[PDB]
C-alpha cells in the first residue's frame, strides 16, 4: 500500500535512447539483467554503473525540485484549487469564503515513499523475495512475454550485487537527508 | 535540517515579513502604530498600510499588470485577508511578486519607500591591521561562477588554462567559485549518456565520483596561496541539499585539502579583509518580473532597478512564489528557511554577487557594488567570463564603491 501511489523509474538508453521502466531485477520486454549487468533489449548495449545511478540521481532531483516547487491543493472537492500561493494563515483556502483546508500536493510523505520505492528496486533481499511493485498491469501492452524464475533471480542477483549496492547507495544519499 | 516542509511553519515566516518591515517603516518614517490600520476594509479616513504584493487570484495568468495586484495583509494587521489594489491615483511604481510595501491610502496615494540597509563600519585600528596584511599592494579577488564544462563533452581545458593564468599571472588574494560544477540538469548528465573516460583508471560509479575524478585534481592545482571559497547551487549534483537556503558543501568529502580551501553556505556572508560580500546563487535578476508604471521608471536600467529591489527586501531572492523551470528545476525556495536568506545583522553588503544566465555585469546601485559574472563557460564551449575585483587598500564607511575596480573578463 506504501507504494501504491508512486511513479516509475524511467530509464533511457545510453546507446539507442528508447526509455523505459525499471523495475528491478524483475521480467521487462525492455530490459534485461543479464550476469554482466543491466542491459537494454532493444540493442543489446549495457549500461555502465555511471550510466544507471546518473539517472537514478536525476529522477531523484526532478522529484526533490517538484517537491520544493510547493504546489498546494484544496479539500474541498466543490473547489479543489491548486496555488502556489500561500496564505499568512497557511491552511486557509484562497477562494473567498471557501473553508476547505490547503495541503501541500507533493505531500513529504509522499517523496518519502517514493524515495523507498526507489530504494526497493535496488534492495537484494527484496529483489530476491521477489517483494517489488510491479511495473505493468495485465491488460498492458507491454506486460512482459517471459516470467523470470525465482532461481534466475536469486543468481543474477547475486552477480549484481555490487551494480545494486551501487545504485543503492545513490538514493540513501537522500533518504538519510530526510 | 530534514526535508520537512510544514504549511503552518511556513506561513508563520511570510507573516514575519510582513511584521518585521512594519516596524522597521515605523521606526524610519516615525509614525506611531494607531497610524496603521486594516485597508482590507472601508474607512473614510487615509491610513498607511503594509503588505504582500501577491496576485489578484490565486490561479494566475502567467502576466500581470497594475490592474491585476493585491496586498497580503498580515495577520495582526487584517486577519491576513488580501485587498485589490486601485493604483490609479500613482504614476510611478515598480512591484513584483513577494514584494513587501508600505502605503498611504484599496486606493494608493502614495508609496512609503522601504528605508535601505545601513552599511558596516570598521574601526581604525582594524583597517590598520587590513592596511599591513596587504603590504600596501592592493586586494585581488575573483569570481567564477558555473557551468564550468560544456553541453556535449567534459572538458576542463579551459578551467586549466583559467587556473595557470591565476597562479602566475593575476595571484589574487580570494578566489570564489560558485556551482553548479556538475550540474544534475546538464543534458549529457539527464539522460545518462556518460562516456567511458581513458583518463581514469577506474570509471566512477556515481556522479559523487565523477566529481572527485573530474574537478579534484584539478581544484587541487590553484595555489595554496589562493584562498578558494566554493559557493554550491541548488542544481549541483554534489550537494545533497537541494533547496535554498542551501547547507555548504562538505570539503573533506569533496577531497580538497585544507590548506586552501573553504566551503560556504548558499547563501553566505563574509568579509575579505574589511569589505562585507553578500554571495547568494539563486538567479535573482533573472526571475525579478516587474509590474511597471511610469516613464521615469521605464527609462531607468532593469538592473539598477532590480538591485535596489534586493536591498530595500533585505533578502537575496525576495521573489516568492520562487521561479519554476518546467518538472525540470526552480529556486526551490525552501520557505520556512528564509529567515536564513535575509541580511545578515541587517547590513547591506559592500559587495553583492548574484551569479545570472543574464549577460555578466558590474554596477554600483545605493553605494553597493553589484557583481554578475557570467558563466564561466558557454554551453556551446566557447569562453564564457569570470570577473576580477581590484581594491585599493584602506568608526569608518568602507567606501567600496569608490576604491573598487571591476573587470568583467573573457
Amino acid at each position: 500500500e506504501r507504494f501504491k501511489d508512486t511513479v516509475t523509474l524511467e530509464l533511457s538508453c545510453p546507446s539507442c535512447d528508447k526509455r523505459f521502466p525499471f523495475g528491478g531485477i524483475v521480467s521487462s520486454n525492455y530490459y534485461r539483467v543479464s550476469y554482466n549487468g543491466l542491459q537494454c533489449k532493444h540493442c543489446e548495449q549495457l549500461f555502465t554503473p555511471l550510466q544507471l545511478t546518473s539517472q537514478i540521481e536525476h529522477s531523484i532531483r526532478a522529484h526533490i525540485s517538484l517537491y520544493y516547487a510547493g504546489w498546494l491543493q484544496c479539500d474541498d472537492s466543490t473547489c479543489g484549487i491548486v496555488t502556489r500561493q500561500v496564505s499568512v494563515f497557511g491552511k486557509r483556502c484562497l477562494n473567498d469564503g471557501c473553508t476547505g483546508v490547503m495541503r501541500y500536493k507533493y505531500s513529504d510523505k509522499q517523496l518519502y515513499n517514493q524515495l523507498l520505492y526507489f530504494d526497493s528496486l535496488f534492495d537484494c533481499e527484496k529483489n530476491k523475495k521477489q517483494e517489488l511493485k510491479p511495473i505493468y498491469l495485465p491488460d498492458d501492452l507491454d506486460y512482459p512475454k517471459e516470467q523470470l524464475t525465482e532461481s534466475s533471480i536469486k543468481a543474477l542477483t547475486e552477480q549484481n550485487r555490487e551494480l545494486m549496492e551501487t545504485g543503492r547507495s545513490v538514493v540513501q544519499k537522500y533518504l538519510n537527508d530526510c | 535540517r530534514t526535508m520537512r516542509q510544514n504549511l503552518q511553519e511556513a506561513s508563520d515566516v511570510l507573516d514575519d515579513q510582513i511584521e518585521s518591515f512594519t516596524k522597521i517603516i515605523q521606526n524610519h518614517y516615525k509614525l506611531s502604530p494607531n497610524d496603521f490600520a486594516d485597508p482590507t476594509i472601508q474607512s473614510q479616513s487615509e491610513i498607511y498600510a503594509v503588505g504582500r504584493i501577491v496576485p489578484d487570484s490565486p490561479t494566475y495568468d502567467k502576466f500581470l499588470n497594475p490592474e491585476s495586484l493585491s496586498l497580503e495583509t498580515s495577520r495582526m494587521g487584517g486577519v491576513g485577508r488580501r485587498v485589490r489594489l486601485d493604483l490609479s491615483q500613482v504614476n510611478e511604481l515598480s512591484f513584483f511578486l513577494g514584494q513587501i510595501v508600505a502605503f498611504k491610502g484599496f486606493t494608493v496615494n502614495s508609496i512609503l519607500p522601504l528605508p535601505y540597509p545601513n552599511s558596516p563600519v570598521s574601526t581604525s585600528q582594524e583597517l590598520q591591521e587590513f592596511q599591513a596584511n596587504l603590504e600596501g599592494s592592493s586586494l585581488k579577488v575573483i569570481v567564477t561562477c558555473g557551468p564550468y564544462f560544456a553541453n556535449d563533452n567534459f572538458s576542463l581545458e579551459l578551467l586549466q588554462e583559467f587556473i595557470d593564468s591565476i597562479n602566475n599571472e593575476v595571484k589574487p588574494h580570494v578566489l570564489i567559485m560558485f556551482g553548479p560544477f556538475i550540474d544534475i540538469t546538464h543534458p549529457l548528465i539527464a539522460s545518462g549518456k556518460l562516456p567511458n573516460f581513458p583518463q581514469f583508471k577506474t570509471q566512477p560509479k556515481t556522479l559523487d565520483e565523477l566529481f572527485l575524478k573530474l574537478f579534484t585534481p584539478i581544484l587541487k592545482t590553484i595555489s595554496p596561496h589562493i584562498q578558494t571559497v566554493l559557493i554550491p547551487s541548488t542544481k549541483d549534483a554534489i550537494s545533497n541539499h537541494a533547496a535554498y537556503p542551501q547547507a555548504s558543501l562538505i570539503r573533506k568529502a569533496l577531497q580538497l585539502p585544507k590548506r586552501n580551501f573553504k566551503c560556504m553556505a548558499n547563501p553566505s556572508s563574509f568579509q575579505i579583509n574589511e569589505i562585507y560580500f553578500g554571495c547568494s546563487n539563486v538567479d535573482t535578476f533573472k526571475d525579478l518580473k516587474e509590474v511597471i508604471k511610469g516613464g521615469t521608471t521605464s527609462s531607468r536600467y532593469r538592473l539598477d532597478r532590480v538591485s535596489e529591489h534586493i536591498l530595500q527586501q533585505r533578502r537575496y531572492y525576495p521573489i516568492f512564489p520562487g521561479s519554476i523551470r518546467t518538472h525540470i528545476s526552480g529556486a526551490d525556495l525552501d520557505v520556512s528557511y528564509l529567515g536564513l536568506t535575509e541580511f545578515v545583522g541587517g547590513f547591506s553588503p559592500d559587495i553583492m554577487i548574484i551569479p545570472s544566465e543574464l549577460q555578466h555585469f558590474a554596477r554600483v546601485v545605493q553605494n553597493v557594488v553589484v557583481i554578475n559574472p557570467g558563466r564561466f563557460i558557454r554551453a556551446t564551449g566557447n569562453r564564457g567570463s569570470y570577473a576580477q575585483i581590484t581594491v585599493q587598500c584602506p568608526v569608518y564607511l568602507h567606501n567600496v564603491w569608490k576604491r573598487a575596480r571591476v573587470d568583467l573578463i573573457a
